[PDB]
């Protein structure tokens, strides 16, 4: 259930709901006309991290299960996701042409991570090295 | 296009957080349509448990 | 609306001489006569905008200066001046100057 | 100015672009703010905080923020106050560090990544090419 | 200068192109235009100047000029000057630009 | 007990002159051109042999300042009023009255400036970010006094040279037992 709201269910839960626009052509006479001003947001691909904790003053640690449960923190990987003038005037007669980016992969929150998924650390790692983590097998 | 998505970031980071500690099922905003038992503390006096 | 300071030249002195003449000539109305040299200050305008290309520079020391409204008594004396090939020394030199951009 | 004197006063020191990146206060209404917040604080009564911040924008393990510490504070000790505002010359630090090591971690990148100024990272190389004598410490 | 005297040339024939319709409008004929064009040439001879194809207070032979300017600034004892699209007479010769600059010191 | 005198960098005094005067037919009358109207409602004249500026107000009332000297300014402002009387008005020198005197000097030796904030910090204000001098105002006499690292300290508040001095060595003591190495 986590890999799959992981791998599909976020992308498509963004991309359903991706555009907001503000296209301003003058909203009002004039103005003298004005232009489309395209003031448009849009998201595009999703990324997400591996769990990845920094503190005050701190580096931002790779974080692992084990010290999140001594110090009480939060086993979280941050997510960040892309964020997307070129116009159309009309005055008035005719119409039907009256239609931003400036940066990338912005900055969007942190989620739990479950352990074991598949973006988790431990999903990968041999007995020996899982012993060398310091967690039971 | 900057500022206010950080405290975005707090706004999700704190909602997901809040719900799985406290296991009521919606915002911070008293609970309304909400189930309370979602999410218990793991059981560990047993592995068979 | 532009200035009418073309007359301080070599040119603009001979063309109100010989129109000076034409007046004591009494050939010219008065009017006709400004409205002539407006139509002056405005093809000189466009002529000294297009019909000139190189440059030339002066260099020397001023002596005259102040703080009023932008009719620049400025006086160098001793300067230099070569073009792109001849040099010229110079021993004092008179700028004055008025506003560039079209003030509406 | 009170989010400023608060978070260094708890001993988290930001710095004046991040500040005026988060909000522009023009740097000046912000100066005189501080002040006046210092004289009020007073009445009514941290540079060496800055680098893992930046290696932690960089990307470096321990040994280089323990040589930039120490080089930090024997430049500090010596003389070269060389920079108003010697951040810059704490930067450098760790640019002679990593020179030191091997890492391609190149002043042009560095430059954008930090916000600052390339000549000013080119001028504290020079400086501390002259001062090689004694920042080592094995 | 050639390019002075061309320069000479292009003006001259702008206003004699422009006095045309100016004086037909005044009903006088070529005869007379014909005398300010010769006025006009005994009187650039008799300058001479360039070569041609034909106290406190306020206080010809002194160098003359006119121009237009980008920007001038000073420090401090020091005016800096912008020139354009300007004519000097300078020392009995005349030249012209379309940009110059003048680099001058106040004592 | 300083060991050296301070140097002035601007005296700034106050002229009146008791009687209305017309900017605008200055202007008309000047010799000059670098002014816009729209930018001050007194005019500004920097004379040449001791570079001082007024600034005329409507009625006469000016302060001098670019002098370097009391009585240079006192002549500058009989040369202001000489100037007014040959353009045709009115104009008597009255009080040299002085506000505010400019004064920079170094003393060449390392600095212990936090020692210096931490310690004098009832009128010491230093920060290092936005710039490296300290801001130290001192009541008996209400003095203000500036602090660079490399021992620029430059001076102003003082209505006198005495006083300026004064503060000089007002200063000097706890600036020198304030030094780095």
């Amino acid at each position: 259930s986590f890999n799959q709201f992981v791998d599909y269910t976020l992308q498509d839960i963004i991309c359903e709901d991706s555009t907001l626009i503000l296209e301003q052509l003058a909203q009002h006479t004039t103005e003298s006309d004005n232009i489309s001003r395209k003031y448009e947001i849009s998201f595009g691909k999703i990324y997400v991290t591996k769990p990845m904790v920094n503190e005050s003053d701190g580096v931002t640690h790779a974080l692992y299960p084990q010290e999140a449960r001594l110090r009480n923190l939060t086993y979280s990987s941050g997510l960040f996701v892309d964020v997307k003038t070129y116009e159309a005037i009309d005055v008035p007669g005719r119409e039907l042409k009256y239609e931003d980016s400036e940066s990338g992969k912005v900055f969007i929150g942190r989620l739990p991570i479950m352990l074991r998924s598949k973006n988790c650390y431990l999903s990968e790692a041999t007995e020996s090295d899982l012993y060398k983590l310091k967690e039971c097998p | 296009f900057n500022m206010k998505l950080a405290i975005n970031a707090k706004t999700i980071t704190s909602g997901l957080k809040y719900a799985l500690a406290t296991g009521n099922w919606g915002e911070q905003k008293k609970a309304m349509s909400s189930r309370a038992g979602v999410s218990q503390v793991l059981n560990r006096y047993t592995y068979s448990s | 609306g532009y200035y009418e300071l073309y007359r301080r030249s070599t040119i603009g002195n001979s063309l109100v001489d010989a129109l000076d003449t034409l007046i004591s000539d009494g050939r010219i109305e008065a009017s006709l006569a400004m409205r002539v040299l407006e139509t002056f200050d405005k093809v000189v305008a466009e002529t000294l905008k297009d019909n000139t290309q190189s440059k030339l520079t002066v260099k020397g020391n001023l002596d005259t200066y102040g703080f009023c409204d932008d009719v620049w008594t400025f006086i160098v004396k001793n300067c230099q001046v070569t073009v792109e090939q001849s040099v010229i020394s110079v021993d004092k030199l008179r700028i004055v100057a008025c506003n560039s951009k079209k003030s509406e | 100015a009170s989010i400023l004197i608060g978070c260094r006063r708890a001993e988290v020191a930001r710095t004046f672009k991040e500040i005026q990146s988060l909000i522009h206060v023009k740097t000046k209404e912000f100066g005189k703010t501080l002040n006046i917040m210092k004289n009020i604080l007073r009445g009514k009564s941290q540079n060496l905080t800055y680098i893992p911040r930046f290696c932690s924008h960089l990307g470096l393990p321990m040994q280089v923020t323990t040589s930039a510490e120490y080089t930090a504070k024997k430049c500090k000790e010596i003389k070269e106050i060389a920079g108003k505002s010697p951040i810059t010359i704490a930067v450098v630090s760790i640019y002679l560090n990593i020179l030191l090591f091997q890492i391609p971690i190149t002043a042009a990148k560095v430059g954008q990544t930090l916000q600052v100024t390339e000549g000013t990272i080119k001028s504290g190389y020079k400086i501390l090419y002259e001062h090689r004598d004694k920042l080592v410490d094995p | 200068n050639a390019e002075a005297s061309r320069v000479y040339e292009i003006i001259v024939e702008s206003v004699v192109n422009e006095v045309r319709e100016d004086f037909e409008n005044a009903g006088i004929d070529e005869q007379t235009l014909q005398d300010l064009k010769n006025i006009w040439q005994k009187k650039l001879t008799e300058t001479k100047v360039t070569t041609f194809s034909w106290d406190y207070l306020i206080s010809p032979d002194e160098n003359l000029m006119l121009c237009l300017y980008d920007k001038v600034t000073r420090t401090k004892a020091r005016w800096k000057c912008s020139l354009k699209d300007g004519v000097v007479t300078i020392n009995r010769n005349d030249y012209t630009f379309q940009k110059a600059q003048v680099e001058a010191e106040w004592v | 007990t300083s060991g050296i005198v301070p140097t002035l960098q601007n005296i700034v005094a106050t002229v009146t002159l008791g009687c209305r005067l017309d900017l605008k037919t200055v202007a008309l009358h000047a010799r000059n051109a670098e002014y816009n109207p729209k930018r001050f409602a007194a005019v500004i004249m920097r004379i040449r042999e001791p570079k001082t500026t007024a600034l005329i107000f409507a009625s006469g009332k000016m302060v001098v300042t670019g002098a370097k000297s009391e009585d240079d300014s006192k002549l500058a402002s009989r040369k202001y009023a000489r100037i007014i009387q040959k353009i045709g008005f009115a104009a008597k020198f009255t009080d040299f009255k002085i506000q505010n005197i400019v004064g920079s000097c170094d003393v060449k030796f390392p600095i212990r400036l936090e020692g210096l904030a931490f310690s004098h910090g009832t009128f010491s204000s230093y920060e290092p970010e936005l710039f490296p001098g300290l801001i130290y105002r001192m009541v008996k006499p209400k003095i203000v006094l500036l602090i660079f690292v490399s021992g620029k300290i430059v001076l102003t508040g003082a209505k006198q040279r005495e006083e300026i001095y004064q503060a000089f060595e007002a200063i000097y003591p706890v600036l020198s037992e304030f030094r780095k190495m």
